[PDB]
RNA sequence: AGUAGUAACAAGAGGG
RNA sequence: ACCUCUGCUUCUGC
């Protein structure tokens, strides 16, 4: 359920994850600087 | 990781349609987009497929596939083609592929496989372990029921069972509501450690922990135990004309085991009344049955069930008896006084009628339970007055509302916002205004009212609402503490026509008390007696008896032309009796042993079919009467059925086209103008006769005279020409 | 178990011909209207559209 | 032998048999009776205390919590925006899109009886715009009588 | 106010990181070897901010909150309800110290004069990082006052519907029993 | 011709 | 005469 664009939705589940991700191990800081950057990419692409 | 979603992401968003889509498409309306698409529903499968399957690539499969198998295999068959598959990426491969895959792809690991897809592997866990006894050839009518289908749900609703699965597969994304109950949070823990790192796809454990965490149910032609494990296997044990004797694997349900003993209970007690000792009958029929091969007589010994069948037996085996009743999962033991059952109908607030039993009489009540206790009070359809107690307020709750439910009250009665279900069978009344009462006390507590107790510091209060009030409460309501010795068991004793006293003397327990409903046995029960039919059931009784008869006919006749009353003494007629309304029992016996001496005294006059049909109503000491009857009635599941006197009934008729009785649609196989068995006192003598008078009813045949001749409304729409006898025929 | 014993019962083994060609949509108009009595004026309303419509109906 | 008129917005021949002359034959008819109808109904509400009420209340809460995309539950469903039968979700898939490119979208709340608004509310528009593929892709604006015979059509076929 | 409000929230958060070791700080750069000190779930959509909330108890077990708030704090691990008033940040403190009564949320509000309020009376946020904030609310008022509007915000802070339109209405007119004139006689009938 | 059976197939569509 | 595509897709409801 949603008003939320499909993208802003799976954006902000992509930062969200990639938060939980790092602080619980499972991911290191190259990928979550790699991660955030895309969105922001992703994000500018948008506009 | 998340690592390669999103530059797959950041991919489509370069494109301008997708990302014009992805935009301007909101996460509702992603559901309408989802399904977009060219392709119809295939409305003959089963001809497309014996086309397709004559093609070289009818399989549609991932993209990927291509980098996952070699294009050909060793004997030279193309596996995979680049043929877009029309509305998709996937591409057009061999049915080779999947060969090739499954002889030579990689291998998986299928740890998780037994616990996602538990349901299916149980169900052959429990036919690897069951064991087959004989099969038996009869006729058994399979009444149509809602039973379950399903062994090992968790009795969640669709709405928890959700919230479930998504705590279990999809945690992060469960949104606000979070898990209420004790039930779903361990069931939650369980399936969550099970099924850690499970690398199935999330879908399917979705879908088979919804299939198994829900209790499903389904209508089907059913004799024998109702329960789920026995649900599974009804191809393998059921027949038109055969039992296949069967016990599957792995344990019953306490709660089965309970439900069928009191039924095997019941059964017993009801046919033990009508022996001339049912004591010993009873007796008898506790040692000879089982229940999945259990005896009766250790289950007795070891379950606690309180109900008053169960307590009767219990009473004769010398077993010690809590002489209390279970309701709403709370134990009742009624402190003094005494009520009384009651036939009567009942508005209820929904506007409608509901004719089922009320208790009228004054009981006081001790109520144990879980973690709440009260005393209840009770007069005819009245809370007289309940002081609860428990560990939460919450508990006290629970049996709170359970108790004005119970208390049968007109403010309860009216105050509901149907009395069957959808196929029309009647349901449990004083449990389905407990079921409805319990999500939605609303109505009830502001319809209740309100009391201004006095000061009394130490009786406290609840209002419509929960809250807890100081010197006012609901009308007759009070929150108190108090309330070991309410577990303890008695020695009691039993007589010889079941009536259980303690060591004082004091009348317990009487058979007439027992419940007259006839239940469904969830587990099978095995009665091993000569006081019982080898087919269980109502429906079996009235089949199996004629059957008997018929079977045997040529000694019963002679046994009823010489010797009539030895006949109708017999044993094998007794569980037949129990079907017949106890009121009727002795005028229906002496009804039907007059006509057969009327058939005696006017020779010519014989019908073997007639004698078959009422010859069980003869198995009682018979009573003088002047009442004629055109049909005697028959209680078949909570529910009359009359057998006409006089012809074809619904329940027995003889067809001339096959030569066969058919007895609740069954056949139980085959054997002048005047009819001299169907009239006391009079004779049938051939069509009705204007050249004698006008029609009489039955009940007007009264005033008639030896030789007096008559035109009588029969039955089913005949008139025909009566005489009463100019001899009288005695008992 | 509601007749008594001296009734005749008979069967009609029944079929409608000419169902589909012979219900009327004013008709089910007026059935959802009456089955809609007393209820909130923007729900019956809502009801009585496919009715209305299938008044107005044409084919292709 | 009931009553013809022609339809103000369609100009459609309409015949409206009833309360027409009652039957008189054993052929089929369509001579229905409103106040027969309506007695029946009443005596079905008198033998059912509270059961229109009830079923009445069901609707209602089922309304306020149905989804647009319930509607792509269904089969081959006429699609007025190709004037051919389509897939029902297509075919929803369709009408909202067009819908909004017209001016109608309160069905971007997600709620069916919002689309059931729009549905509504399209019929005053004086020229539905659509988009066929000349025999490619071309605007046609429809009248809002042609536009309102399609809202109004069935496509029928043959049962094999 | 729904403006007003998300913007105090984005304030609150924007410039301000955490360490590869783990110490607040602050930046003006806001770029790849620091990570973020807040998640702003204010201006989410609701789904996708329970989704935020329930990722992040997830990871701590801490309880999740019967209210959406506004922020995270990575560092302190609470939960942050902002709010903004006219009023008295006195009082609307405990009108939300109220709605909040049993959750675990630093509450902050914030006047447009410049003063106040937090949780303990203490502060998780740094003074420069307050400043702005307080400025700029000022700053907002100042454009609101002499734009006519202070006024006007400072005193602010159904059945369902469903009925033919005008061809809809005729159709209806037409889909009666003979004897009608129109929808609304048959319906009364 | 044949299949069929109240209307169809007995190749269709497109390019050149 | 060749080339290309197609074999439920202008036609299957509730
Ligand atoms: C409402 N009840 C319940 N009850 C006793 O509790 C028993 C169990 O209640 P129930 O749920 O109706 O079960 P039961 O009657 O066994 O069901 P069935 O006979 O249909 O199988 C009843 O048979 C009855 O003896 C009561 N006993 C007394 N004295 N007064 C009451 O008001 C009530
Ligand atoms: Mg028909």
């Amino acid at each position: 359920i949603g008003m939320a664009s499909m993208l802003d939705a799976m954006l902000s589940r992509a930062r969200i994850d990639a938060r939980i991700d790092l602080e619980s191990g499972r991911i290191s800081s190259q990928d979550f600087s790699e991660i955030t950057n895309t969105c922001k990419a992703i994000e500018a692409l948008k506009r | 990781s998340g690592m390669e979603r999103i530059k797959e992401l950041m991919e489509m968003v370069k494109n301008s349609r997708m990302r014009e889509i992805l935009t301007t498409t909101s996460v509702d309306h992603m559901a309408v987009i989802k399904k977009y698409t060219s392709g119809r529903q295939e409305k003959n499968p089963a001809l497309r497929m014996k086309w397709m399957m004559a093609m070289k690539y009818p399989i549609s499969a991932s993209s990927r596939i291509r980098e996952m198998i070699p294009e050909k295999d060793e004997d030279g068959n193309t596996l995979w083609t680049n043929t877009k598959d029309a509305g998709s990426n996937r591409v057009l491969v061999s049915p080779n592929a999947v060969t090739w895959w499954n002889r030579a792809g990689p291998v998986s690991d299928v740890v998780h496989y037994p616990r996602v897809y538990k349901m299916y592997f149980d169900r052959l866990e429990r036919l690897t372990h069951g064991t087959f006894g004989p099969v038996k050839f009869y006729n058994q009518v399979k009444v149509r029921k809602r039973v379950d289908i399903n062994p090992g749900h968790k009795d969640l609703t669709s709405r928890e069972a959700q919230e479930v699965i998504m705590e279990v597969v999809f945690p992060n994304e469960v949104g606000a509501r979070t898990l209420s109950s004790d039930a779903q949070l361990t069931i939650t823990k369980e399936k969550k450690e099970e099924l850690k790192n499970c690398k199935i796809s999330p879908i399917m454990v979705a879908y088979m922990l919804e299939r198994e965490l829900v209790r499903r149910t389904r209508f089907l032609p059913i004799a024998g135990a109702t329960s789920s494990t026995y649900v599974e296997v009804l191809h393998l044990t059921q027949g038109t004309c055969w039992e296949q004797q069967y016990t599957p694997g792995g344990e019953a349900e306490n709660d089965d085991l309970d439900q069928t003993l009191i039924i095997a209970s019941r059964n017993i007690v009801r046919r033990s009344i009508v022996a001339i000792d049912p004591l010993a009958s009873l007796l008898s029929m506790c040692h000879t049955t089982s229940i999945s091969s259990e005896p009766l007589v250790e289950i007795l010994r070891s379950n606690p069930t309180d109900e008053q069948a169960v307590n009767i037996c219990k009473a004769a085996l010398g077993i010690r008896i809590n002489n209390s009743f279970s309701f709403g999962g709370y134990n009742f033991k009624r402190v003094k006084g005494s009520s009384q059952r009651t036939e009567k109908a009942v508005l209820t607030g929904n506007l409608q009628t509901l004719t089922m039993t009320i208790f009228e009489g004054y009981e006081e009540f001790n109520v144990s339970g879980k973690r709440a206790s009260a005393v209840l009070k009770k007069g005819a359809q009245r809370l007289i007055q309940a002081i609860i107690g428990g560990r939460t307020l919450e508990d006290i709750l629970n049996l709170m509302i359970t108790l004005m439910v119970f208390s049968q009250e007109e403010k309860m009665l009216k105050a509901v916002r149907n009395f069957v279900n959808r196929a029309n069978q009647r349901l449990n009344p004083m449990y389905q205004l407990l079921r409805h009462f319990q999500k939605d006390s609303s109505t009830l507590l502001k319809n209740w009212g309100t009391e201004e107790i006095d000061p009394i510091m130490g009786i406290a209060g609840i209002m419509p609402d929960g809250t807890i009030n100081k010197t006012q409460t609901l009308m007759g309501v009070r929150l108190s503490q108090g309330g070991y010795s309410f577990n303890e068991r008695i020695r009691v004793n039993i007589d010889k026509y079941l009536r259980v006293r303690n060591e004082k003397g004091e009348l317990l327990i009487s058979p007439e008390e027992v419940s007259e409903a006839q239940g469904q046995e969830k587990l099978p029960i095995n009665y091993n007696s000569s006081l019982m039919w080898e087919v269980n059931g109502p429906e079996s009784i009235l089949t199996n008896t004629y059957h008997w008869i018929i079977k045997n006919w040529e000694l019963l006749k002679t046994q009823w032309m010489t010797d009539p009353t030895v006949l109708y003494n017999r044993i094998e007629f007794e569980p037949f009796q129990t079907l017949i309304p106890k009121g009727n029992r002795a005028i229906y016996s002496g009804f039907t042993r007059t006509l057969f001496q009327q058939m005696r005294d006017v020779e010519g006059t014989f019908d073997s079919i007639q004698i078959i049909k009422l010859l069980p109503f003869s198995a009682h000491p018979p009573s003088l009467g002047r009442t004629q009857f055109s049909s005697f009635t028959l209680n078949i599941r909570g529910a009359p059925l009359r057998l006409l006197i006089r012809g074809n009934s619904q329940v027995f008729n003889y067809n001339q086209m096959e030569n066969v009785i058919i007895v609740l649609g069954k056949s139980v196989g085959s054997p002048s103008s005047i009819e001299s068995a169907v009239l006391r006192g009079f004779l049938i003598l051939g069509k009705a006769n204007s050249k004698y008078g006008p029609v009489l009813t039955i009940g007007e045949l009264d005033k008639l005279g030896r030789g007096e001749k008559a035109n009588v409304l029969i039955g089913q729409g005949d008139t025909v020409l009566v005489m009463k006898r100019k001899r009288d025929s005695s008992i | 178990a509601k007749s008594t014993d001296e009734e005749l019962s008979y069967t009609i083994t029944g079929d409608n011909t000419k169902w589909n060609e012979n219900q009327n949509p004013r008709i089910f108009l007026a059935m959802v209207l009456r089955i809609t009595a007393g209820q909130p004026e923007w729900f019956r309303d809502l009801l009585a559209v496919a009715p209305i419509m299938f008044s107005n109906k044409v084919a292709r | 032998r009931g009553i013809w008129k022609t339809n103000s917005e369609t100009g459609a021949q309409q015949l409206n048999p009833i309360d027409g002359p009652l039957p008189e034959d054993n052929e089929p008819s369509g001579y229905a009776q409103t106040d027969c109808v309506l007695e029946l109904i009443e005596g079905l509400d008198r033998s059912h205390p509270g059961l229109f009420e009830t079923a009445c209340q069901e609707t209602i809460d089922a309304i306020q919590q149905t989804r647009v995309d319930k509607l792509t539950q269904g089969r081959q469903t006429y699609d007025w925006t190709l004037n051919r039968n389509q897939p029902a979700a297509t075919a929803l898939a369709n009408t909202i899109e067009v819908f909004r490119k017209n001016g109608y979208k309160l069905n971007e709340s997600g709620r069916l009886i919002d689309f059931l608004k729009d549905v509504l509310l399209s019929f005053e528009n004086d020229s539905m715009e659509v988009t066929t593929h000349f025999q490619g892709k071309k605007r046609v604006k429809l009248t809002k009588k042609n536009y309102l015979i399609r809202a109004l059509t069935l496509n029928t076929m043959t049962k094999d | 106010a729904i403006s007003t409000h998300m913007e105090v929230c984005f304030m609150y958060s924007d410039f301000h990181f955490i360490d590869l070791e783990g110490n607040t700080i602050v930046k003006e750069n806001d770029d790849a070897m620091l990570k973020h000190r807040f998640e702003i779930i204010e201006g989410q959509e609701r789904n996708i901010a329970w989704t935020i909330v329930n990722s992040i108890c997830n990871m701590t077990e801490n309880s999740k909150p019967r209210f959406l708030p506004d922020l995270y704090d990575y560092k302190t691990n609470k939960f942050i309800e902002i709010g903004v008033t006219r009023r008295k940040v006195e009082d609307y403190y405990y009108e939300k110290a109220s709605k909040l009564k049993g959750e675990n949320v630093y509450i902050h509000i914030f006047s447009f004069d410049g003063e106040e309020m937090a949780t303990d009376d203490e502060y998780i946020l740094d003074e420069e990082s307050r400043a702005r904030i307080k400025t700029r609310l000022f700053v907002l008022r100042q454009e609101l006052a002499t734009a006519g509007l202070w006024d006007s915000f400072r005193q602010s802070e159904l059945e369902e519907e469903f009925s033919y339109p005008p061809t809809f209405q005729r159709l209806a007119n037409q889909s009666l029993p003979p004897s009608f004139k129109d929808y609304h006689q048959f319906k009364a009938y």
